[PDB]
């Protein structure tokens, strides 16, 4: 027999990381992958996801074909597992990530990669800019405010103090880490879905700019 | 908890005032009546409301504050054949008994007397007071209601106060006596209990359990119930939403408002559902005379049948399935242009559709 | 939004009634002077500044004991030579309208007084006049309702406890001259009854009793009464004869060579009057 | 590093020399600066939360962004954040002058990766484009409320010197959500500032490469304006060099 | 009108003459961007 609960927990954590649904970062290992796959196999509920991932053992550079019922079942299973919302885009992201992991060899060191192979034609940032901007200009403003107005600043100093107390035990370091990684992962997902190369250089140039402004 | 058969307990709202007439000398084994009477009261002040002159049958009368004698097990209290023993509204276990049968009169029915063998319950026609929670009130020292008796039987707006160090059982007894006085009032009286909400809730719970004990002993049901604070808050919210002035609308009438819906639509009003839920935290079912079915929180149920029909009564697989649920939910999302806050549930059915 | 649905927050609260005074003329900005003491959650519902300004009274503490209990007490600010109306430390409901110059002070404070003193007719008159005065609807109405609600909230907090204290058995107080063989005491208890519940609470917080019987022990803080109560109200008068000298050293060489650091007895005149009784400590 | 002091009496030659290691004062200074910066950032975050409350929207932030129908509240929140950042850079400004338009995209072919909030004029007035799906995704991504983030000598010294102390729906998760939204709107505001003050071509070039931000901003930001929120920490991509080589 | 009470904005007879007269809020947000206007008043 197996500790299906522990297997499930490891599976959930690994799936979260490989679907970029959690900013949490931790070590992972072949033990964890095996936990995940065994849990999926044993669970009647998740047989479809098990089949999906098992198919990654092959060339894995392919788009699985599913009926609408199959896709709905898979999405329901994933959403029940992670308790969230989700998307077949996330399904494909997990498929690609797990395929890369399975195809990767056993190594003495962890492999750090970037999301890719999600949703054929490679598009540049410039082409995306042109097309998206044209479509946006086509779009019309859903709502607007008039000129001037006034920022609605709060006034209750006691209220501000209460909020300050409520937030004091929150570590700014952890909050900053979580926020930055959230933004980074969402940008990664957008790029991968768009099939446009992610400019790691410019993404880091953002922080370079932050530092260059700070130093002055 | 065990009680000695030698004690006989009479429960009556009237006992908020001591029943002097009902006292009678007890006889010994020799059938010699005892001319000495000992009256036990929960508090010293109570003594002032015992008129020794109202005991012609006896030659000597003494009154004392009953106090828990830790040195005597209530399972077998000491006997004093030299005097006839009467307890009035006892709050602690009786550790002493008199000749013959030790008499007890109480407006309360605590566990101590609950297991008492001889239980005489006086029945009264209910007459409910008015809860008037609100910050021209007449203050009442609940510890000594009989002092305020005249006001209690005349006025109709009372502020119920307690001494800081008053005990919980003393509070309970005072409230019970005051409610008995209101039960005899021709005109219901509004009152406000100057106590914390949690304390008032606990007192109400204990009073409800006491009433339950009286019923189990054969007391007549009384609609003169009480409402927990959460239920009162919910009723106030409902009245405000409907635009009903709280001072204008009473909770009882507010609830009765939906009796017009209860039967004709064969539905349980949501107000009653919420009140029942509050009481449960501290299911519903009803019918009409000659009615063949019962209206319940679960819906229609055949009379005397369980609150739920057999599991296989109805097959919901056609629509109670992920495919249908997702289809309907997606259709709703598309048609309404929504992205969140939408939730569709298959409709189950009880005995009847 | 940030806060939980409703979830009444917890913070400090200014307690002196007069803190709510604001100019009904929104175009005229006004700030009332409040002593910081107002933010202490104590029996006082008036700050030191308002107390001194309107009642001629200053707060003070009286240690009591093994466990040092601190009993609230006020003291005279009345000078020796003040006479007549000046001696009214706290006017009665039949004299406050005159003692306090309603005309000379703000309408909001006049409403506050007609609320504290149970003068519903005056309160209604002020409300109607404000209804028909100035841009009532725009913001003056809301300001008036806010002030009235604050005053009524304070009064509703006080009066129930005051009534419970009145009917209380364990705690008993008798505001009169303990020297029953005196004529300036009178039916002090009756007059105290005539006072409003909130006013009664203020009197309790201010005037200490000449004697105090705790359970079986009696402590005599004075062999005499430092103030009296009559129809006019609380009067800063000596019941037996000449007024007590009140230097008022503040607020409104060989001698010192010998009198260097050296214990000094204050010249203040605290408020001692009547009998008080209590069972247990209740503290 | 270190210093030393010498005490001596004028008439005497007996001198007493003491040595001081500046590391202690360095620790004092670093702790003071860290505490001050933390306080400033928490104050700003609380102020932002408070003004959003002042807007008095019933739902919480994430629910608001999930409710696609109520574009009104999305626009209100976005504009309020943008104005707050604008004022934080120009405290004397409490409005935004020119009226503002808003649109909420709903599709990938309508959204631009890496710039969920962007700006474009209709030749008469500026319109702000919002990627509500992306906002929802960011604010919904599960956050880590457990793991910590980070010279060992000074680390230990701070550990042993500094102390620790053992009715709002806000948890660290919601605080993180608010911070993420603020940072995103700050990035968008920088883009918009470069746009307004350097032309649409410069705005497009910045979008292509943010590096221009360095000069185009530090010319005015680092000198007159409160430092960027990100300035609180130095950020870097894990395994940046190998990733670049990839 | 002028009488003992003083000057009154009343009429000599009949009924009275008709005499009619930023803190960014959620409501202050306007919806999508999209009758004798030509005559003086
Ligand atoms: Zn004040």
């Amino acid at each position: 027999l197996i500790n299906m609960r522990r297997y499930r927990n490891a599976a959930r954590k690994l799936i979260h990381h490989y679907s970029l649904n959690s900013t949490s970062s931790t070590e992972y290992k072949i033990s964890d992958v095996v936990m995940t796959m065994i849990f999926l196999l044993r669970s009647e509920k998740y047989h479809s996801l098990f089949k999906l991932l098992e198919t990654t053992f092959d060339d894995y550079t392919c788009r699985p074909q599913m009926t609408q019922v199959q896709t709905d079942t898979l999405l329901d299973a994933v959403r029940s597992l992670l308790e969230m919302t989700i998307d077949l885009t996330t399904v494909d992201i997990m498929r690609s990530s797990f395929a890369r992991c399975f195809n990767s060899p056993i190594m003495r060191y962890a492999k750090i990669v970037l999301l890719q192979n999600v949703a054929d034609k490679r598009t540049t940032l410039e082409e995306l800019l042109i097309e998206r901007g044209e479509k946006i200009q086509m779009l019309q403003p859903q709502q607007y405010i008039n000129s001037g107005t006034e920022i609605p600043f709060c006034d209750d100093a006691e209220f501000l103090n209460r909020l300050l107390k409520h937030i004091d035990p929150y570590p700014l370091s952890r909050m900053y880490y979580n926020a930055a990684n959230t933004m980074f992962y969402t940008t990664m997902e957008n790029y991968a879905v768009s099939n446009c190369k992610f400019n790691i250089e410019d993404y880091n140039n953002i922080f370079k700019v932050m530092e260059n402004i700070r130093k002055h | 908890m065990e009680c000695p058969f030698q004690i006989q307990v009479c429960i009556s709202d009237r006992f908020f005032a001591f029943p002097h007439n009902l006292v009678e000398p007890q006889s010994d084994v020799g059938n010699k009546l005892i001319e000495n009477l000992i009256v036990y009261v929960p508090t010293d002040d109570d003594r002032l409301y015992i008129d020794k002159k109202q005991f012609p049958k006896f030659n000597s009368v003494l009154v004392y504050r009953h106090e828990h004698d830790v040195n005597i097990d209530s399972r077998s209290p000491k006997k004093t054949a030299s005097a006839t023993i009467v307890y009035w509204n006892p709050l602690v276990p009786i550790t002493e008994i008199g000749a013959g049968e030790t008499r007890v009169f109480s407006v309360l029915l605590t566990n101590n007397l609950f297991y008492c063998n001889t239980m005489i319950v006086h029945h009264e026609n209910p007459k409910c007071p008015i809860e008037f929670t609100y910050p021209n009130l007449r203050p009442i020292a609940c510890e000594i209601p009989l002092s305020h008796f005249k006001e209690l039987v005349e006025s109709n707006d009372f502020l119920l106060c307690f001494n800081l160090e008053t005990s919980t059982m003393v509070k309970i007894l005072s409230l019970k006596r005051i409610f008995c006085i209101f039960q005899y009032r021709k005109q219901p009286a509004r009152y406000v209990i100057n106590l914390p909400h949690e304390e008032i809730d606990n007192l109400y719970n204990k009073l409800n359990w006491e009433r339950t004990r009286r019923l189990m002993k054969g007391d007549v049901p009384s609609n003169c119930a009480t409402v927990n604070r959460s239920s009162l808050k919910y009723i106030k919210q409902a009245q405000s939403l409907l635009g009903i002035p709280d001072y204008s609308q009473t909770v009882v009438d507010f609830v009765k408002m939906f009796q017009k819906i209860i039967f004709p639509y064969q539905l349980v009003p949501n107000v009653i559902i919420k009140l029942n839920n509050f009481d449960q935290m501290v299911k519903i079912r009803l019918f009409c005379k000659n009615d063949s079915i019962a209206i319940s929180s679960s819906g229609i149920v055949p009379i005397n049948m369980p609150d739920f029909s057999p599991p296989n009564t109805f097959d919901y697989s056609d629509y109670a399935n992920r495919t249908n649920i997702n289809f309907v939910t997606q259709r709703v999302l598309t048609d309404g242009g929504f992205s969140s806050g939408i939730t569709v549930t298959p409709v189950k059915y009880n005995y009847y559709l | 939004l940030v806060p939980v649905g409703m979830a009444p927050r917890q913070m400090r609260v200014n307690r002196c009634i007069f803190a709510s005074i604001v100019s009904f003329d929104a175009c005229i900005t006004y700030k009332s002077p409040c002593s910081p003491d107002a933010y202490h959650d104590d029996g006082w519902f008036i700050c030191n500044n308002h107390l001194i300004k309107r009642f001629k009274m200053s707060k003070m503490v009286l240690p009591i004991f093994d466990n040092q209990f601190k009993m609230t007490i006020a003291r005279h600010l009345v000078g020796n030579k003040e006479r007549g109306i000046k001696r009214i430390l706290i006017p009665s409901a039949t004299n406050y309208q005159d003692v306090f110059n309603l005309n000379s002070m703000m309408q909001a404070e006049q409403l506050i007084f007609h609320l504290i003193y149970n003068n519903e007719n005056a309160v209604n008159t002020i409300c109607d006049n404000l209804k028909y005065t100035e841009g009532f609807t725009s913001n003056t109405q809301r300001v008036i309702h806010s002030v009235y609600a604050t005053t009524k909230s304070i009064l509703d907090t006080t009066n129930p406890n005051t009534f419970c204290s009145r009917v209380s058995r364990d705690e008993l107080r008798f505001f009169d001259v303990t020297n029953a063989r005196a004529l300036r005491g009178g039916a002090g208890d009756q007059l105290f009854n005539n006072y409003s519940g909130f006013l009664q609470n203020l009197i309790r917080r201010a005037v200490a009793p000449e004697y105090l019987q705790i359970d079986t022990e009696e402590l005599r803080f004075r062999n005499c009464a430092t103030c009296i109560i009559d129809e006019t109200g609380l009067v800063a008068s000596v019941p037996d004869g000449p007024e007590l000298y009140n230097p008022i050293r503040s607020s409104d060489r060989e001698l010192d060579r010998t009198l260097s650091g050296y214990e000094e007895y204050p010249t203040y005149v605290p408020l001692f009057l009547g009998y008080q009784i209590i069972n247990s400590e209740n503290n | 590093n270190k210093v030393r002091t010498v005490t001596e009496i004028v008439n005497s030659d007996e001198k007493i020399q003491k040595t001081y290691e500046l590391a202690e004062f360095d620790l004092k200074n670093l702790s003071s600066l860290e505490s001050y910066e933390t306080l400033k950032i928490k104050l700003a975050l609380s102020k932002y939360m408070a003004m959003l409350s002042t807007l008095e929207m019933t739902q919480p932030l994430l629910e608001i962004f999930r409710n696609k129908a109520d574009t009104r509240q999305i626009a209100a929140v976005v504009f309020s954040t943008l104005a707050f950042i604008h004022n934080r850079f120009h405290p004397l400004v409490t409005n935004f002058t020119n009226k503002m338009e808003f649109v909420v995209t709903e599709t990938n072919d309508t959204s631009i990766p890496g710039e969920p909030i962007l700006f474009t004029e209709n030749e008469g007035v500026l319109l702000c484009s919002v990627d509500r799906p992306s906002i929802v995704k960011m604010l919904s991504r599960e956050f880590d409320t457990e793991a910590l983030v980070n010279n060992c000598n000074v680390r230990i010294a701070k550990t042993f010197g500094a102390s620790k102390r053992k009715d709002f729906s806000i948890t660290e998760v919601e605080a993180t959500q608010y911070l993420t939204l603020l940072l995103t709107v700050e990035h968008a505001y920088l883009h918009y500032y470069i746009f307004k003050n350097y032309g649409v071509f410069e705005y497009c070039k910045s979008l292509t490469d943010h590096s221009l931000f360095t000069n185009k901003l530090r010319s005015t930001m680092s000198t007159k304006t409160s430092n960027l929120l990100l300035s609180k920490f130095k950020f870097t991509i894990e395994d940046f060099d190998k990733i670049n080589s990839n | 009108i002028i009488d003992e009470t003083g000057l009154v904005a009343s009429v000599p007879d009949g009924p009275e003459l008709y005499n009619p007269i930023n803190r960014l809020q959620i409501r202050n947000v306007l919806k999508f961007e999209g009758t004798l206007s030509g005559y003086e008043e």
